[PDB]
C-alpha cells in the first residue's frame, strides 16, 4: 500500500519577498499597503467642518462669508484649496503658530466681554468686507478709531477669574500713507502694547503703501496672547488698535486642519487623510503622508504582500 | 515531497493513497488547523493595530520658510524612511517565517506518519510512505485518525519489508 | 514528547528511564548547559547594555508656544513610539528565538541518543526510546555519558526487535 | 527497557509574547522594563544641586535667597517645582536658550572685571530684593543710575585674551512710568547696543506699567552674549542698562536641568529620573521620557517579558 | 558531522568516500549552489542599494545657538544611533540566518544521501554513513548524481547488516 | 565502504556576529561598514563648485576674489575652511537660512533689471573691496548716496511677470557715526521698507561702531525677499540702502553645500563625504554623517562583518 504526503497548490499563486529571496510564489497573500482612498471624506465618527471657502482663520476673524462658523466645534477643520478671503487684508506673523493653536482648540467658542474702550469711536467698517450689502467688518474685531477728533490712550485691565485660559485675538492696523493714519486715529503716529504678567508684546505700526490687493494698499497685522487664570490682560493703546470684543476659548485636545479638496459624504471611518477617507485595516498606507486619526502608516513600498498561504507548486 | 495537489481543496496539508480499493485524498484538519491559526494569530497582530494621532506638524509646505522648514521636512522624510524600512524588514521576516512555518507542519505531518507507522514503513524520496502490509482503507483512515497499531501489522509487515 | 517533568530540578533537560533495578532520572548537564550558556548570552547583550546621555530637549511643557513646540513634541513621540516598536519586535524575536532554541536542544538530545543506539532502540511517539537490551543502569549512565557501545548489544538486541 | 527524554517543568510558569502567538507559558521570564524608581534623587556618582527653590536663572543672576550657589558645579542642577523667584521680577526673552546654555556649561563659575562703569552711579537697589534684612539686587548684575542728575553715554571695551568664552549676562530695565524713567536715569528714553565682531544686539527699552507682582509694576529683561577669544566685547548705552560685572565660563560639557520633587538621598545611581533614580540593568523603561545619564530606553509598553526558561507542561 | 575539510576546494559541501579502490573526495555542486544563491542573494538585496539625499539639516556646528540647535543636534542623533541600532539587529539576524542556512543545506544533503541509500547504509555520529554493500567508485558517483538505486544492493546489504 | 559528508574549512576564519552569541568563526565576511575615503572628492558625476576662498555669499555677493562665481551651477558647492572674505564687512540675520536657500537652488544665474534708482547716486564704492587696484564693492550690490546732498524716498515698483520666482538680495547700511551717515545719505536717520503682497520686511538702521575689522567700525546688513510670478516687489527707502541690481532665479533642487578641506580630483564617484568620495557599495558607513548623493548609512558601529561563508572547523 502507498501513503503520499503533501499541501495543495493552486493553478495561480502570488508573488512574496522573504529575506533569501524576493520572488518567491505563494497560494495567497494579504496586500498590507493600501493604496486607493475612498475619494470622499466621511463624515462620522469624527466631527468635520468643510470650511466651504473658509480658512481656519478667516473664520476666527468672522470674514463677512465665514458667519456661519460662529462658536462652531470640531475634530477635523477642512480648508479648501479654493479659500480665499473676502474682507480687509491682513498679515499675521507666525501665521501657522496661530493656525496651529486654534486648530488643536477644536473650536471657535467666543464670549463677549465688557471691554471699556471709552473715549473712542467703536465699529469702524470698510467697503473690503461687505455683509448684507453694507460696509461692515471682521465680527470679532474692533476697530477703533478717534471720537471727536480724539484718541485718548486707552488702558483695559480685563482679569481672569475663570477656571480656564483666555485666548485674545488683536491687530495692528497699517494705514497707507499719512494721511488716512491722521483721519482715522488724529495721530501722527500709534503705538500698542499688551501685557499679561508672563509676557509683553509690543508692535509698532509701519505706515506706507503695499501693493494693493482687493484695491486696498493698507493691511492689518494680528497678534494673540493668552491669559492663564489668575492673570490680568493690560491693553495700553495709543492708536492703530483693532481691538478684541471677548475671547476665545483653548481647550487642550485631539484637533486639527487638513488641506482637502474632497467633498464630504455619508459615511463612518476613522483615518482621514487630504483624498478622502481610508480603511484602516491595513497596517501601511502609501495614499498620503499627512493624516488623521487612527491611520495605518505611510511607506513609501508601493506594495508589500504578506503570505498568507505556503509556497506554491 | 516533489510537488504539490491541484485538487486538494478541503485542507492545506493531507494525504492521499493507493490501495486495492481505489485511489483517493483526505485533508489532516489538524495540521491544517494549525497552520492556519498560526497565520492567522500573525495576521491579528498586525492588521487592524493602528495608532491614533490628531496633530502633528505640517507636511506638505508651498513657501520658502529657511531652515525651520528644512527641519520639518528632514524629521518626517526621517520618519517615513526608517518606518519603511520596518516595513519592508518586517513582512520579508513574517514571509520568511511563515514559508518555513508552513514547511515545519509538513515535516511534523510527515514524521507523525512515521513514528505512528513504527517499522512498518519505508519513507520515499518523493514524500511517500511504502506500507508492508498491504491495508485497504481502514489502516489509512487510521492513520489519518491517530489509531494506527503498529503492534498489529509488524508481524507481517516485517517479512514483506527485509525477509522479501 | 508528551508533557514535561515536574520533579527534575537538576537540570533542564534529562532523561529518566525504567529497567529491572528501578525507576528514576537525572538531569543531562551537556545538554542544559548549552541552552543556559545560549539564553545567557542573549541576556549579556541586552540586559545592563544602555547608552548614556546628558542633555536633551524639552520634552515636557507647561505653556503655549506654537510651531516649535509642535516639531519638538513630535520629534519624541516619533522616537518613542518607534523604540516601543523596536522592543516589542526584538523581544518577540528573542522569546521565538528561545522557545524554538530550547527545542531545538530538546531534538538534538532525542537524536544524540539515537544515533548512539545505533539499531538497538525504537522512537515511540511519547518521546521515549524503546531499548531491546536487557539493560540496567550501566548502559543508562553510558548512554547519558556518551559512550554506550552499540557494537556490545546489536547482536542480542535485534533478535528481540525484529526476529520477535 | 525504557529510556524517555524530556524537559523540566514548573507548577506556575510566566506569560510571554512571540511572533506566532502573544501567551505562551515559560519557565521564568526576565522582566525587561523597569518600571518602579527607587523615589529619591541618588547623590552619587553624578554631582547634583538640589536647587531649594533656586531656578538655575536665579542662581546665574544671584537671587537673595539663591547666595549658596555661587560658583557651584554640577553634573546635573535639579529644580524644584516649589521655587519662586524672591527679588525684582524679571522677563529672559528665549528663556529657553539661556537656560539650556547655562545648564550645558554645568557651571556658575564667575570672575569679576574691571568694568570701567565712569561717569555714573553703579550699584541701584531695590525693596524688592532683600538680602541681610537690606534692600540689594542681584548679586551678578550691577544696575547703574545717573550721578549728578547725567547719565553720558557709556562705551565698554573689554577684550578677550584668554583661551576660553567668555558669556557676559546683562539686563535692560523697563522703568514702569516716564517719572521712573527720569527719576533714575535723567534722559526721557534709554537705548542699549552690545557688540561683538560677529554679532550685534540692540534693545530699546519699553516704558510702561505691566501687571503689578510683588507690587512692582515695572520689569527688567536679561540678554546674554558670548565673546570668543580674540573678539571685544563693545557695551554702549545711555540707560536703562544692568550692566555685568565679569563673565562667566563656558564649558562644553555633560551637564543638564531636571525638574523634579523628588529628595536627594545618599545613594549610588547612575540613572536619573524626575521621579528619582533608576536601577539602570533593564533596557526599557516606563517611568518616564526625561532621563539623564546611562538609562534606559522609554517605550510606552507597561511589561516585556523575555523568556529565560522554556514553554513550560 | 565532527569537523570539516581543509582540503576541499571544489565547493563548500560535499563527500569523502574509502572504499577497496582508495581515498578521495568531491564537491557535490548542486548543494554547494543552492547554498551560495541564497547568500549572494541576500547580499545583493543589500549590498549596492543606498538611497540619494541631496540637501539636509546641519549636522556639524561651531558656534552656540540656543534650543534651536539642541533640537537639530538631537534628531540627527536620534537618527544615527536608530540606525546603528537597526544596523547591528540586520547584521546579526542575517549572520544567524547565515549559519543556520548553511547548517541546514548540510542536514539536507545527509538526509538527502540516507533517503537515496534506503536501507543500505546507517547513520554514524561522525557525520559519515557506513554503506553495507562492497562498492567501488560507482555507487559513490551514483549517490554523487542522484542516480543510486538502492534496489540493486538491498539484496546483497541487508544481509552485512542485520544478518551479520 | 563509507561516505562522508561534510564542509569545507579554512585554515583561517574571521568574526562575527550573531543573536546568541558574539564571537563565532566564519570562513569569510563581507565588511558592511565602508571605513576609509578615498581623500579627495571626485568631480563627476555630480557638478562641484571648489569654492577656493569663496564662502557661498561671498559668491552671491560678488566679492572682489570671488568674481569668477558670476552665473555658476552646482550640484555641490564646496567650501572650504580656509575661506575668508576680503571686502566690505557684513552680517547676514539668519545667516543659515539665507545660505540654505542659495544653495538648494543651485544656481547664482542672474539678471539684471532696469530699476530705477533716480534722484540718488548709484555706485558707491569702499577701500574696502580691491578688484583691479581700484575701491570697488560687491558686484550684486549698489550702494546707493545723496546726489547733489539730496536723499529723496526712492519708491521702486518691480514686476514679476515671469513663470519663475525671483530672489532679490538687497541690504542695510549701518555707519560708524552720525559724521558717516550724515556725509553718505544727507539724512539724520533713515529708514527702509521692503514689499511683496504676501509679506513686508522692514528695518531701522543703527548708527555706531563695532569693533573694527579690516580697520572698518561699519557693516552691511543682508536681507533678502522672493517674489513670485504675479506679484509686484515694492523698495521704498529714505537712506542706508544697498539696493539690488537684479534677481537671482530660484530652482526646485538636488543641490547642497558641504565643508570640506578636501582637493578636487579626477574620479567618478556617486557618495561625496567632506573626507572625500567614498564608494558607495557597502551599506553603511562610519566616515562621517554629513554626506551627499547616494551614500550608505551613517553608523556608529566601527565595524560589522556579514557572514558569506558558514561556521567554520
Ligand atoms: C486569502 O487569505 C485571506 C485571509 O487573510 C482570506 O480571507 C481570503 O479569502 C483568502 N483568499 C483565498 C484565495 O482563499
Ligand atoms: C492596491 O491594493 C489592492 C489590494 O487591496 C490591489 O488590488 C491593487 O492592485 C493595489 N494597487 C496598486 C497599483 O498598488
Ligand atoms: C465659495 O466661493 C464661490 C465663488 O464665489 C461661491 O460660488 C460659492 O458659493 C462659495 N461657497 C460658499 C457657500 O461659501
Ligand atoms: C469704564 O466704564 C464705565 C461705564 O460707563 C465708565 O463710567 C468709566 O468712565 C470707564 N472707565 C474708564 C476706563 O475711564
Ligand atoms: C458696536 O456694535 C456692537 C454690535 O456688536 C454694539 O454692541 C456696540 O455697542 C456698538 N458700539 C457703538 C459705539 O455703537
Ligand atoms: C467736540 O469738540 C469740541 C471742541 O473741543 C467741543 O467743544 C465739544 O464739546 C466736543 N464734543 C461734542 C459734544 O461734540
Ligand atoms: C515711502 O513710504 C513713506 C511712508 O511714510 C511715504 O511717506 C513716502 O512717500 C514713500 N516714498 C515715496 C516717495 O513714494
Ligand atoms: C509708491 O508707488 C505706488 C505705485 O502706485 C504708490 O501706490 C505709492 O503711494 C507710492 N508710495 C509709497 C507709499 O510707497
Ligand atoms: C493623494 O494625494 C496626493 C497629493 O494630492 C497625490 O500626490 C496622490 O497621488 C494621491 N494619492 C491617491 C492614492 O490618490
Ligand atoms: C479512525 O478511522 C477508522 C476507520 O474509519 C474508525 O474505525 C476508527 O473508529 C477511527 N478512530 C477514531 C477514534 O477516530
Ligand atoms: C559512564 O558511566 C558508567 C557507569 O557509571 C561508567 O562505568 C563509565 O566509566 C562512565 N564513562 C565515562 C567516561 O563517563
Ligand atoms: C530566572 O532567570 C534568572 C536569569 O535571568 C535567574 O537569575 C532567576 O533566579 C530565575 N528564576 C528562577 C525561577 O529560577
Ligand atoms: C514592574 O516590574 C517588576 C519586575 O522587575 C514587576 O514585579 C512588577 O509587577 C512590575 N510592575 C508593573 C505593574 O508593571
Ligand atoms: C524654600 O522656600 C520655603 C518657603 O519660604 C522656605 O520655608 C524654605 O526654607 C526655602 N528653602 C530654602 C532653604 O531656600
Ligand atoms: C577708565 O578708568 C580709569 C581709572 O580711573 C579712568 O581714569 C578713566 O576715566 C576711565 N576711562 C573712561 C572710560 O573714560
Ligand atoms: C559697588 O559695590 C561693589 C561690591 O560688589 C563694590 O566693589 C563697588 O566698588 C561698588 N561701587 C560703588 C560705586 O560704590
Ligand atoms: C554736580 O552738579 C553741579 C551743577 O552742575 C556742579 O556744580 C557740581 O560740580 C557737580 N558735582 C558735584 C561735585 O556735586
Ligand atoms: C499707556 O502707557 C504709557 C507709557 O508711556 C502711559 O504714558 C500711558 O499713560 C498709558 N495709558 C494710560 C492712559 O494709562
Ligand atoms: C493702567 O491701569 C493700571 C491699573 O492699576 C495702572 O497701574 C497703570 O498705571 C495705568 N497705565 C498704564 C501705564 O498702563
Ligand atoms: C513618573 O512621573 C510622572 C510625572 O510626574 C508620572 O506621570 C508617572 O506616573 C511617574 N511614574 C512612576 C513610575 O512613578
Ligand atoms: C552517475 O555517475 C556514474 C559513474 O560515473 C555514471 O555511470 C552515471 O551515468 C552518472 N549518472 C548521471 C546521469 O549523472
Ligand atoms: C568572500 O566572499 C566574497 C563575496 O562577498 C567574494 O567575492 C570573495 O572573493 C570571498 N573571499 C574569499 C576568501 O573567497
Ligand atoms: C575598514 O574596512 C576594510 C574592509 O573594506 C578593512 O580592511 C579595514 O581593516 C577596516 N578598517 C577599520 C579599522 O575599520
Ligand atoms: C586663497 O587665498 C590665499 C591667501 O591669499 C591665496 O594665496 C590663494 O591664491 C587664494 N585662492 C584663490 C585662487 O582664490
Ligand atoms: C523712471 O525712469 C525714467 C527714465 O529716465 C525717468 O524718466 C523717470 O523719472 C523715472 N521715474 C521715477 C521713479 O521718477
Ligand atoms: C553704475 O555702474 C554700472 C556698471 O555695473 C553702470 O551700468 C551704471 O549705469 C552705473 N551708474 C552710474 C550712476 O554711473
Ligand atoms: C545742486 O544744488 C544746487 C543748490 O540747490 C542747485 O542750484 C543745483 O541746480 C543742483 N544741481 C546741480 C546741477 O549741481
Ligand atoms: C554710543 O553710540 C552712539 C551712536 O550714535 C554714539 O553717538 C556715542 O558716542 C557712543 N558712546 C560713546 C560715548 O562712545
Ligand atoms: C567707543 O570706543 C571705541 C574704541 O576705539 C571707538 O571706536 C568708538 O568710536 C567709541 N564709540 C562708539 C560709537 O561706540
Ligand atoms: C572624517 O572627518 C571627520 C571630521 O573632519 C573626522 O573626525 C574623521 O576622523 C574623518 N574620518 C576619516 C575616515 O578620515
Amino acid at each position: 500500500a502507498t501513503l503520499c504526503l503533501g499541501h495543495h497548490a493552486v493553478p495561480n499563486g502570488t508573488i512574496v519577498k522573504t529575506i533569501t529571496n524576493d520572488r518567491i510564489e505563494v497560494t495567497n497573500a494579504t496586500e498590507l499597503v493600501q493604496n486607493s482612498s475612498i475619494g470622499e471624506i466621511c463624515d462620522s465618527p469624527h466631527q468635520i467642518l468643510d470650511g466651504e471657502n473658509c480658512t481656519l482663520i478667516d473664520a476666527l476673524l468672522g470674514d463677512p462669508q465665514c458667519d456661519g462658523f460662529q462658536n462652531k466645534k470640531w475634530d477635523l477643520f477642512v480648508e479648501r484649496s479654493k479659500a480665499y478671503s473676502n474682507c480687509y487684508p491682513y498679515d499675521v506673523p507666525d501665521y501657522a503658530s496661530l493656525r496651529s493653536l486654534v486648530a488643536s482648540s477644536g473650536t471657535l467658542e467666543f464670549k463677549n466681554e465688557s471691554f471699556n474702550w471709552t473715549g473712542v469711536t467703536q465699529n469702524g467698517t470698510s467697503s473690503a468686507c461687505i455683509r448684507g450689502s453694507s460696509s461692515s467688518f471682521f465680527s470679532r474685531l474692533n476697530w477703533l478709531t478717534h471720537l471727536n477728533y480724539t484718541y485718548p490712550a486707552l488702558n483695559v485691565t480685563m482679569p481672569n477669574k475663570e477656571q480656564f485660559d483666555k485666548l485674545y485675538i488683536w491687530g495692528v492696523h497699517h494705514p497707507g500713507t499719512d494721511k488716512d493714519q491722521i483721519f482715522l486715529y488724529a495721530q501722527s503716529s500709534g503705538r500698542i502694547t499688551v501685557s499679561t504678567k508672563r509676557s509683553q508684546q509690543a508692535v509698532i505700526p509701519n505706515i506706507g503703501s503695499r501693493p494693493r490687493i482687493r484695491d486696498i494698499p493698507s493691511r492689518i497685522s494680528i497678534y494673540w496672547t493668552i491669559v492663564k487664570p489668575g492673570d490680568i490682560l493690560l491693553i495700553n493703546s495709543t492708536g492703530n488698535l483693532i481691538a478684541p470684543r471677548g475671547y476665545f476659548k483653548i481647550r487642550s485636545g485631539k484637533s486639527s486642519i487638513m488641506r482637502s479638496d474632497a467633498p464630504i459624504g455619508k459615511c463612518k471611518s476613522e483615518c482621514i487623510t487630504p483624498n478622502g477617507s481610508i480603511p484602516n485595516d491595513k497596517p501601511f498606507q502609501n495614499v498620503n503622508r499627512i493624516t488623521y486619526g487612527a491611520c495605518p502608516r505611510y511607506v513609501k513600498h508601493s506594495t508589500l504582500k504578506l503570505a498568507t498561504g505556503m509556497r506554491n507548486v | 515531497i516533489e510537488n504539490g495537489w491541484e485538487g486538494m481543496v478541503d485542507g492545506w496539508y493531507g494525504f492521499r493513497h493507493q490501495n486495492s480499493e481505489g485511489r483517493g485524498q483526505a485533508a489532516d484538519l489538524k495540521s491544517t488547523q494549525a497552520a492556519i491559526d498560526q497565520i492567522n494569530g500573525k495576521l491579528n497582530r498586525l492588521i487592524g493595530k493602528t495608532n491614533e494621532k490628531f496633530h502633528q506638524i505640517e507636511k506638505e509646505f508651498s513657501e520658502v520658510e529657511g531652515r525651520v522648514q528644512d527641519l520639518e521636512k528632514y524629521v518626517e522624510d526621517t520618519k517615513i524612511d526608517l518606518w519603511s524600512y520596518n516595513a519592508e524588514l518586517l513582512v520579508a521576516l513574517e514571509n520568511q517565517h511563515t514559508i518555513d512555518l508552513t514547511d515545519s507542519e509538513m515535516n511534523k505531518l510527515f514524521e507523525k506518519t512515521k513514528k505512528q507507522l513504527r517499522e512498518n514503513a519505508e519513507d520515499m524520496g518523493n514524500g511517500c510512505f511504502k506500507i508492508y502490509h498491504k491495508c485497504d482503507n481502514a489502516c489509512i483512515e487510521s492513520i489519518r485518525n491517530e489509531t494506527y497499531d503498529h503492534n498489529v501489522y509488524r508481524d507481517e509487515a516485517l517479512n514483506n519489508r527485509f525477509q522479501i
